[PDB]
C-alpha cells in the first residue's frame, strides 16, 4: 500500500462477517479452512518464485526463465496503468495445490488476500508510482466445469470456469457504492459506504441534531458499473437429451462491455444463488433459488478457433520471433497451397473449395467509401457450395463453424426471417421488453453458415438481401428503429432442384435460385460428383483410413496478423486486369443457361483479388492476384466443362 | 408443506469506552463467583457464591450484596448501580441466576427449573436526608 | 394415539440387527454397515427397504405406511443418534458443508457447560447438520397405484406410482434452513424452510442481542445455510390404465437430494413417495376451506420396463449369458427375436437389430461421422410396418414414436415453455430430443412435413437441431438413429414406375438413410398360407408358434444389446481394399442400370458402419470379412423385392 485508494470489489459480493476462529481449546475464518496470514504469504511465494517450465510462446514481455512470470506482469502494470493481474489457475495448482484448493473453494475470502499480497509486492518496488486504485487480482482457467447442469449446492459461491457465447449484454446498471446526504436543516453533508449491501441511513445529523432531517442526494453518491449477459454454455459434456443453457452473467467496473453478443468466451467467476421475491413489491422469497455467475475474468483465447477481433487489434500479439516466422512462411512459393490445405484437413481433396474459403477467412480489404457518397462496400466474401448430396458440403459448414469466432450455424427451415434479424422479448429478471439479436446480427463480424440453404423459404432468404449487399439491417418496427450491422460473411451449402444434378439440365435450372441472389455470391462452387471410378477408390481410401488411424497456431497467427497489418490497394496493372477480366468474363457468362455477370462480379474479382494478396502478406494488389481470382472464379461454377449453350458434363 | 413451521433458532455467539450490557452482566458474574473475603490464615471463602448456594439450597432465591464489596472488586461496577441502578441491576441478578444455577447443579427432581435470584443491595455510605431528594437524583 | 420413543427404539433396533445374507451368502447386517458408510462421510442416502421391515415387524410397516412422514422423520432421527456410534476414524471434510459443520459442533463443545439447559431455539436444527438423507422403498405387498385414484383419502400416505415422464425441471438449489448473521453479536441464526415461500428475518433473536437490546439487524448468506438438490418433474398415466373416453393424469413429484437427475422426460418410472399437501394460501378463493395442492414427495424413483437402468451396471450375469453371447448363431437368434409375433421379414429383423445396436461414431480431426444406423422401410399396405415399428419403439431404451402430424413441427424439434420453479422461460424438446441418443419411430413419412423433413435432413447428418425462430435460438442436440416407414408413390408399388418414381424421396433424403427397404406382397398361395397360419395361431393362443429356439425376453434383449454396444470396434487395414472394391463395384452397378437409387459416398460409409455394428454383435474388437459380407448382403437385400 503507498495510500493507494482500495476500491471496493463487486464482483465478489458484499463482504460477510469474516469471523476469525481459532481451532484450539490455527486462526482460520469461520467455516473455511483458509487463515488470512498463511494464504497471504502463500500467494507472495507465488508470485516471487513462479516459473512455467514448460511453456515458451505468446509472451511477448515472459522472459520465461525469469524467475517471475508474475512479477513481470507487475512490472507491465507499473508500465501501464491499469492495476489488473490475471493469474491462471493452473499455475497456482502447480505451484501449492493446496492454496488452489481453497481459492476455488472459498474465492470471496481468498482473492482479496491475493491482492493484499500483491499490493504489497508491487508497492515493496515501484514505491514511486502511481495507480487510480490498488491491484486486483483476476484469477482464471480454473478447473473447467464440462456442463454447468451438473452443478450442486454444494459448489455455491465457489469459483468455476465456463464457456459458451454471449447472446445479449444489458445497458450499464448503477450500483450504489457510496451515499451521499444532506440535512434539510443544516446542510451538513454525510457519505456512508455499503456495508453488506445495503446503506444505514445518518437519521439524526451530527451537527444540528435533528431526527431523520439527513436527505440522500442520489446524484452526489457514488455508484459503480453493472452488466447482465445471457450467456449460451456451450457444455464439453452433453448427456442424452439435454436441451441448451442460457446462464446469466454480471459484469462489474471494468468487465462490463467486455464482450458482445456473438463473442465466444470462457468465463470465470463465483457460481451464485440469488432468492427470487414471489411479487416484485413484496419480501417474500421462494424456497427454491435462481444462480448466476459473478464474472470475475473473461478469457476470450480458444486454441480451436482463430483470434477474435479484440485480440487481432491487440498491439502485442506477436513476438519479433513469431512475426519473422509468419513473414518467411508468406515467402514460400505455396502458402496459399498450404494454408488452404491446412483447412478441413479430413476433406479429402476439394482444394478449389478450401482455396475459396480460405480467402473468405482472410476477406477483402475494408475501405472508406464515406467521403464518395457511395454508401458501404462489401469487403466480406460469400461462398455458395451447390452440389449433389453426400459431397461433404455440411461437413465443410461444420468445420468453417467450429473454426472461426463470432459464427453461426442455421439450417433449412429451422430459422426465420424475425429469428435471423432481431425480435422482442420479456426478459425475466426485469420483467421488461428488451431486442434480441438473431443469428445474422451475432455473426456481425464473423461468418454465418446456412445449411439446406435451397430447402428454405423466400420469406426467410429475402432477408440475406440486404445482409449480403449492404452489410446492415434495417428494421422499421413497431417502436424500434434502426439499422443493425450485419457485416457477415455468408457461407451457403444448397442442392439442385430435384435434390442431385441432373445433366440435361443447365446451370441456371439446375441451381434454381433467384437470378438476382445469386450475383451476391462471389464464388459458386458446384460440388458435383463425376461418376469416377478412380475417384471413387481414393475417396474410398481416404474414408476408411479414417476409421482406424500445417500446424493450426501457424495458421491461426498468420490470419491473425493479416488481418492486423496488411491492407492490400490495388496496382494499376492490377486495375488494368480487373478490367479485362470482368469484360471477358461478362462475355463468358452472357451465354444460355450460364451463371451470367453482373457489374457485382467485378467487385466479386476485387474482393478475391484483395483477400489473395492479403494471403500473401503483399499490401500491393498485383496482377497474381486477379488471375487467382479468375481461376478461382472459373473452377467454381465448372465454366471450362461448361459449353455456353447448354449444361456440363465431367472433369 | 405450507402448513407448519418450526422455530427460529440460534447459536451462541461464538466469535468476537462503553461497555456493553452483555460484558457488564459477565464482569458481575465473576464479581460474584470470584469475590473472595477473608485471609489466607483464618482461610479464604467465595462469599456470594457460597451464599447463593446456601440461600438456593434453603429454598430463599434472594441475596444481600453490598455495595462496598463490588466497589472494590470492580468499582466500574458499582458506579454503574449507583448511576444507572435499572438496567444495571437486571444484569447483577441475571448473573446471579446464572451463578446459582452453575453451583446448585444438579437439582434434585422437581426443583428442574431454575429460580429468579433478588439481589437485594446494601452499603455502609451515610444515609441522605429525604429532604435532599431533590429532581437530580431522580432514576438514581 | 402411540408413542414415538418407543417407535424411535424400534427403528433403532431395526437399524442394528437386521442381517441378510446378500453378501455371497455371507451375512451381513445390511444397515449397520450402511451407518457404517455414513458415519464416515461415504454415502448420502439410505434407503430403508421396508421388505426388511416386515420381515419382522409388519405392524411397523402399517405404521410406517399410515403416517410416511412421522417415520421418515423417525428414522432420520434413530440413524443420527446411531451414527456417532458406527464411527471408526475422523471424516477427510471432503466437503464445504462439512467444514461449516465441524466448526459448529467445536463451538458447541467449546462453550458445552454440560449442566446448564440451553433454551429449545438455543441449538442447531436438527436439518442443519445431517449430511444423509433416508428413503423408504415400499413393500412388495403394497400394490402400485394408478395415478388417477392417488387421491384425498392417501395424504400422507406412502404410495408408489408409475408413469411416463413427460416434464423434469433442472437441478436448482432448495433453500433447507436459512443461516443469518448478525451485524453485532457473532451468532447465527437458523430458520428451517418447510412452506414453497418464506420471509427472511430481520432482527437477530441470540442471547447477547437480547442482554444488549441491541439493533441487532441479521443478513441472511448462502454461505453457511443449508440447500437440497431440488427438482419438480410430471409424471403421466400409462396409456393401458386411462378410462375409456379419458386422457392421462398427471402428478406432480417433488424429487430433491440423490433422487435428482434420475428421470429425464421420457421415461417410464415407478416412483414410490408420500402424498403431501400444499397449502395453496394467497389466492382469491372462491371457497372457503383450506384447499391445497398434491405432490408425490419422491423417495425411490425407479426407471422400469423400457429404461431399465440397473441391469447397465449388473452386466455380470449367468454363465449363460456367456455362452449364447459366445454362439454363432447368437445374430440369427437377437434378429428372430423382434417381433415374433409378425412373420417372415427375417432380413428387415436382422438390419433392424443393427439400427438398435448402431455402428461406431468416429471423430476425426474435427470431423464427425455417425455411427447411428438411419433405416426407412418403404412397403406395401398392411406389411407390418407399423408393427416393427411399435416393438421396436417398446424395445429401444430411448425410443419416440411418431405418426404423421399428431407430432409434427415443436412436436418433434424444442419448444420454449414457461416453468415453474423459476417462473421464466424454459425450452423442452420433443421427439428428436427425447430419443436424444436413441430410436426416432417416424410412421408414415411420405405424409410428413415439409418443414419436418427439412429438419430431419439436419438431424440425420450433422445430428443437431438448429432453430433460429423468434423465441428460441438454439442448437439442439438430437443423435439419434432414424426408423421411419412410408409407402411408395401411390401407396402401393407400381412395377410400370422406376423405382425412384415409386420411393418419391428425394435424392438427398434418400442417401440419408443407411438401409432402405423395399417390401412389396405379391401375393402366392404357398407364402399366404404360412402367413395366414402364423397369423391365425398369434391369433388363438397370443403368442407366436413355437420354433426351434424360444425368442429372448425383451428385457434379455435390452441387455444383450446394451452390453454389445460398448464394444467399439476398429476397421483394419487388411480389410481396406476389400471395403474398396465392394464400394467400387455397388458405386459402377447403381449407374449400369436403369432402376438404381442415388449412391455416393455416404453408401460407403453405411456399409462401413453396418460391419461395424454386425461385428459389434459378435462382441470383437475388430471388424472382420464377414460382418463386411453380411452388410453387403443386407444392402442387396433392401432392394432385393424388385426382382
Ligand atoms: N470429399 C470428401 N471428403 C471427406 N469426406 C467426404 C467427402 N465426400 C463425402 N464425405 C463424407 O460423406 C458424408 C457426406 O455428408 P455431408 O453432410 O458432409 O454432405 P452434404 O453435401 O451436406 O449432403 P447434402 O447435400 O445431402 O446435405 C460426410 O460424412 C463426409 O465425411
Ligand atoms: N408379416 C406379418 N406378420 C404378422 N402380422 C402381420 C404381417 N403383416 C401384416 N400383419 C398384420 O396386419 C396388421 C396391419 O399391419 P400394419 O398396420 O403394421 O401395416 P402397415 O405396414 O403399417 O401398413 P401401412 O403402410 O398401411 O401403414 C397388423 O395387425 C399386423 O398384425
Ligand atoms: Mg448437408
Ligand atoms: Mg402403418
Ligand atoms: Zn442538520
Ligand atoms: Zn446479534
Amino acid at each position: 500500500v503507498r495510500g493507494t485508494p482500495v476500491r471496493q470489489r463487486p464482483d465478489l459480493g458484499s463482504a460477510q462477517k469474516g469471523l476469525q476462529v481459532d481451532l484450539q481449546s490455527k486462526l482460520v475464518i469461520w467455516g473455511t479452512d483458509v487463515n488470512v496470514a498463511a494464504c497471504k504469504e502463500n500467494f507472495q511465494r507465488f508470485l516471487q518464485r513462479f516459473i512455467d517450465p514448460l511453456a515458451k510462446e505468446e509472451e511477448n514481455v515472459g522472459i520465461d526463465i525469469t524467475e517471475p512470470l508474475y512479477m513481470q506482469r507487475l512490472g507491465e502494470i507499473n508500465v501501464i496503468g491499469e492495476p489488473f493481474l490475471n493469474v491462471n489457475c493452473e499455475h497456482i495448482k502447480s505451484f501449492d495445490k493446496n492454496l488452489y484448493r481453497q481459492l476455488i473453494s472459498y474465492p470471496q475470502e481468498v482473492i482479496p488476500t491475493f491482492d493484499m499480497a500483491v499490493n504489497e509486492i508491487f508497492f515493496d518496488r515501484y514505491p514511486d508510482s502511481i495507480l487510480e486504485h490498488q491491484i486486483q487480482v483476476r484469477p482464471f482457467n480454473a478447473l473447467k466445469t464440462k456442463n454447468m447442469r451438473n452443478l450442486n449446492p454444494e459448489d455455491i459461491d465457489q469459483l468455476i470456469t465456463i464457456s459458451g457465447m454471449v447472446i445479449r449484454t444489458s445497458q450499464l446498471i448503477p450500483e450504489m457504492q457510496e451515499a451521499f446526504f444532506q440535512c434539510q436543516v443544516c446542510a451538513h453533508t454525510t457519505r456512508v459506504e455499503m456495508d453488506r449491501g445495503r446503506i444505514a441511513e445518518p437519521s439524526v445529523c451530527g451537527r444540528c441534531h435533528t431526527t431523520h432531517s439527513m436527505a440522500l442526494i442520489h446524484n452526489r453518491s457514488l455508484f459503480s458499473d453493472k452488466q447482465m449477459i445471457k450467456l449460451q454454455e456451450s457444455p464439453e459434456d452433453m448427456p442424452a437429451g439435454q436441451t441448451p443453457h442460457t446462464v446469466i452473467l454480471f459484469a462489474h467496473n471494468d468487465l462490463v462491455d467486455k464482450v458482445q453478443p456473438g463473442d465466444r468466451v470462457n468465463v470465470t467467476g463465483i457460481y451464485r444463488a440469488v432468492p427470487i421475491r414471489v411479487n416484485p413489491r413484496v419480501s417474500n422469497v421462494k424456497s427454491v433459488y435462481k444462480t448466476h455467475i459473478d464474472v470475475i475474468h473473461y478469457r476470450k483465447t480458444d486454441a480451436k478457433r482463430l483470434h477474435g477481433l479484440d485480440e487481432e487489434a491487440e498491439q502485442k500479439l506477436f513476438s519479433e520471433k513469431r512475426v519473422e516466422l509468419l513473414k518467411e512462411l508468406s515467402r514460400k512459393p505455396d502458402i496459399y497451397e498450404r494454408l488452404a490445405s491446412a483447412l478441413a484437413p479430413s476433406i479429402y481433396e476439394h482444394e478449389d473449395i478450401k482455396k475459396g474459403i480460405l480467402l473468405q477467412l482472410f476477406g477483402g480489404t475494408r475501405k472508406d467509401f464515406s467521403h464518395t457518397g457511395r454508401g458501404k462496400f462489401r469487403a466480406e466474401i460469400n461462398i455458395l457450395l451447390c452440389g449433389d448430396p453426400g459431397t461433404s458440403k455440411s461437413q465443410l459448414l461444420q468445420y468453417v463453424y467450429n473454426l472461426v469466432p463470432r459464427g453461426q450455424y442455421t439450417s433449412g427451415k429451422g430459422s426465420s426471417a424475425v429469428g435471423l434479424t432481431a425480435y422482442v422479448m420479456k426478459d425475466p429478471e426485469t420483467r421488461q421488453l428488451v431486442l434480441q439479436t438473431g443469428a445474422l446480427v451475432l455473426s456481425d463480424n464473423g461468418i454465418c453458415c446456412i445449411d439446406e440453404f435451397d430447402k428454405m423459404n423466400e420469406s426467410t432468404r429475402s432477408v440475406l438481401h440486404e445482409v449480403m449487399e449492404q452489410q446492415t439491417l434495417s428494421i422499421a418496427k413497431a417502436g424500434i428503429i434502426c439499422q443493425l450491422n450485419a457485416r457477415t460473411s455468408v457461407l451457403a451449402a444448397a442442392n439442385p432442384i430435384e435434390s442431385q444434378w441432373n445433366p440435361k439440365k443447365t446451370t441456371i435450372e439446375n441451381i434454381q435460385l433467384p437470378h438476382t441472389l445469386l450475383s451476391r455470391f462471389d464464388l459458386i462452387f458446384l460440388l458435383l460428383d463425376p461418376q469416377d471410378e478412380a475417384y471413387d477408390r481414393r475417396l474410398a481410401h481416404h474414408l476408411v483410413a479414417l476409421y482406424y488411424q500445417l500446424d493450426m497456431a501457424v495458421l491461426k497467427d498468420y490470419i491473425a496478423y493479416a488481418h492486423s497489418t496488411i491492407m492490400p490497394r490495388l496496382s494499376e496493372e492490377a486495375s488494368q486486369a480487373l478490367i479485362e477480366a470482368y469484360v471477358d468474363m461478362r462475355k463468358i457468362g452472357s451465354s444460355r443457361g450460364m451463371v451470367s455477370a453482373y457489374p457485382r462480379q467485378l467487385e466479386s474479382l476485387i474482393r478475391l483479388a484483395e483477400a489473395h494478396a492479403k494471403v500473401r502478406l503483399s499490401n500491393k494488389v498485383e496482377a497474381i492476384d486477379v488471375e487467382e481470382a479468375k481461376r478461382l472464379h472459373r473452377e467454381a461454377l465448372k465454366q471450362s466443362a461448361t459449353d455456353p449453350r447448354t449444361g456440363i458434363v465431367d472433369i | 408443506s405450507g402448513f407448519d413451521d418450526p422455530g427460529i433458532f440460534y447459536s451462541d455467539s461464538f466469535g468476537g469506552g462503553q461497555a456493553r450490557k452483555s460484558q457488564l452482566q459477565r464482569r458481575f458474574k465473576e464479581f460474584l463467583r470470584q469475590y473472595r473475603v477473608g485471609t489466607d490464615r483464618t482461610g479464604f471463602t467465595f462469599k456470594y457464591r457460597d451464599e447463593l448456594k446456601r440461600h438456593y439450597n434453603l429454598g430463599e432465591y434472594w441475596i444481600e450484596v453490598e455495595m462496598e464489596d463490588l466497589a472494590s472488586f470492580d468499582e466500574d461496577l458499582a458506579d454503574y448501580l449507583y448511576k444507572q441502578p435499572a438496567e444495571h441491576l437486571q444484569l447483577l441478578e441475571e448473573a446471579a441466576k446464572e451463578v446459582a444455577d452453575e453451583v446448585t447443579r444438579p437439582r434434585p427432581s422437581g426443583e428442574e427449573v431454575l429460580q429468579d435470584i433478588q439481589v437485594m443491595l446494601k452499603s455502609d455510605a451515610s444515609p441522605s436526608s429525604i429532604r435532599s431528594l431533590k429532581s437530580d437524583m431522580m432514576s438514581h | 394415539l402411540k408413542d414415538y420413543a418407543l417407535e424411535k427404539e424400534k427403528v433403532k433396533k431395526f437399524l442394528q440387527e437386521f442381517y441378510q445374507d446378500d453378501e455371497l451368502g455371507k451375512k451381513q447386517f445390511k444397515y449397520g454397515n450402511q451407518l457404517v458408510r455414513l458415519a464416515h462421510r461415504e454415502q448420502v442416502a439410505l434407503y430403508v427397504d421396508l421388505d426388511d421391515v416386515a420381515e419382522d415387524d409388519p405392524e411397523l410397516v402399517d405404521s410406517i405406511c399410515e403416517n410416511a412422514r412421522r417415520y421418515a422423520k423417525l428414522f432420520a432421527d434413530a440413524v443420527q443418534e446411531l451414527l456417532p456410534q458406527y464411527k471408526e476414524r475422523e471424516v477427510v471434510n471432503k466437503d464445504v458443508l462439512d467444514v461449516y459443520i465441524e466448526h459448529r459442533l467445536m463451538m458447541e463443545q467449546r462453550s458445552r457447560d454440560p449442566g446448564m439447559v440451553r433454551s429449545p431455539q438455543n441449538q442447531y436444527p436438527a436439518e442443519l447438520m445431517r449430511r444423509f438423507e433416508l428413503y423408504f422403498q415400499g413393500p412388495s405387498s403394497n400394490k402400485p397405484r394408478v395415478i388417477r385414484e392417488v387421491r384425498a383419502d392417501s395424504v400422507g400416505k406412502l404410495v408408489t406410482v408409475r408413469g411416463i415422464v413427460t416434464r423434469v425441471s433442472e437441478v436448482k438449489p432448495k433453500m433447507v434452513v436459512a443461516t443469518y448473521t448478525c451485524d453485532q453479536c457473532g451468532a447465527e441464526t437458523y430458520q428451517p424452510i418447510q412452506s414453497p415461500t418464506f420471509m427472511p428475518l430481520i432482527m437477530c433473536p441470540s442471547q447477547e442481542c437480547q442482554t444488549n437490546r441491541s439493533g441487532g439487524r441479521l443478513y441472511l448468506q448462502t454461505r453457511g445455510s443449508r440447500f437440497i438438490k431440488f427438482q419438480e418433474m410430471k409424471m403421466q398415466e400409462h396409456s393401458d390404465q386411462v378410462p375409456v373416453g379419458n386422457i392421462p393424469r398427471s402428478i406432480t413429484v417433488l424429487v430433491e437430494g440423490e433422487n435428482t437427475r434420475i428421470a429425464q422426460p421420457g421415461d417410464h418410472v415407478s416412483v414410490t413417495g408420500i402424498f403431501l399437501p400444499i397449502l395453496r394460501t394467497g389466492f382469491r378463493q372462491v371457497v372457503q376451506g383450506l384447499l391445497s395442492e398434491t405432490y408425490l414427495e419422491a423417495h425411490r424413483i425407479v426407471k422400469m420396463n423400457k429404461s431399465e437402468d440397473d441391469e447397465s451396471g449388473a452386466g455380470e450375469l449367468t454363465r449363460e449369458e456367456l455362452r449364447q453371447i459366445a454362439e454363432e448363431d447368437f445374430y440369427e437368434k437377437l434378429a428372430a427375436s423382434i417381433a415374433p409375433e409378425i412373420y417372415g421379414h427375417e432380413d428387415v429383423k436382422k438390419a433392424l437389430l443393427l439400427l438398435l445396436v448402431g455402428g461406431v461414431d468416429q471423430s476425426p480431426r474435427g470431423m464427425k461421422i455417425r455411427g447411428n444406423i438411419n433405416i426407412c422401410l418403404m412397403g406395401d399396405p398392411g406389411v407390418a410396418k407399423s408393427q416393427l415399428l411399435s416393438y421396436i419403439d417398446r424395445l429401444a431404451p430411448r425410443s419416440q414414436y411418431t405418426t404423421g402430424r399428431g407430432s409434427s413441427g415443436v412436436g418433434l424439434t424444442a419448444a420454449v415453455l414457461r416453468d415453474s420453479v423459476s417462473g421464466e422461460l424454459t425450452l423442452e424438446g420433443g421427439a428428436l430430443v427425447l430419443a436424444d441418443q436413441g430410436v426416432c419411430c417416424i410412421d408414415e413419412f411420405d405424409k410428413m412435413a415439409e418443414a419436418d423433413r427439412t429438419a430431419i435432413h439436419e438431424v440425420m447428418e450433422q445430428q443437431t437441431i438448429s432453430i433460429a425462430k423468434a423465441g428460441i435460438l438454439t442448437t439442439l442436440n438430437a443423435r439419434c438413429s432414424i426408423l421411419a416407414a412410408a409407402n411408395p408413390a401411390y401407396g402401393r408399388y407400381n412395377p410400370r414406375r422406376s423405382l425412384e418414381q415409386n420411393i418419391q424421396l428425394p435424392a438427398a433424403l434418400l442417401s440419408r438413410f443407411d438401409l432402405l427397404w423395399l417390401i412389396q406382397d405379391r401375393p402366392d398361395r404357398d407364402n399366404d398360407l404360412r402367413l395366414a397360419q402364423h397369423i391365425t395361431y398369434v391369433h388363438q393362443h397370443s403368442r407366436q408358434p413355437p420354433s426351434q429356439f424360444e425368442p429372448l425376453d425383451m428385457k434379455l434383449m435390452r441387455r444383450y444389446i446394451a452390453m454389445c454396444r460398448e464394444k467399439q470396434p476398429m476397421v483394419p487395414e487388411s480389410l481396406a481394399d476389400y471395403i474398396t472394391a465392394a464400394y467400387v463395384e455397388m458405386r459402377r452397378e447403381a449407374w449400369a442400370s436403369k432402376d438404381a437409387t442415388y449412391t455416393s459416398a455416404r453408401t460407403l460409409l453405411a456399409i462401413l458402419r453396418l460391419s461395424t455394428a454386425l461385428a459389434r454383435l459378435r462382441m470383437v474388437d475388430v471388424v472382420e470379412k464377414e460382418d463386411v459380407n453380411e452388410a453387403i448382403r443386407l444392402m442387396e437385400m433392401s432392394k432385393d423385392s424388385l426382382l
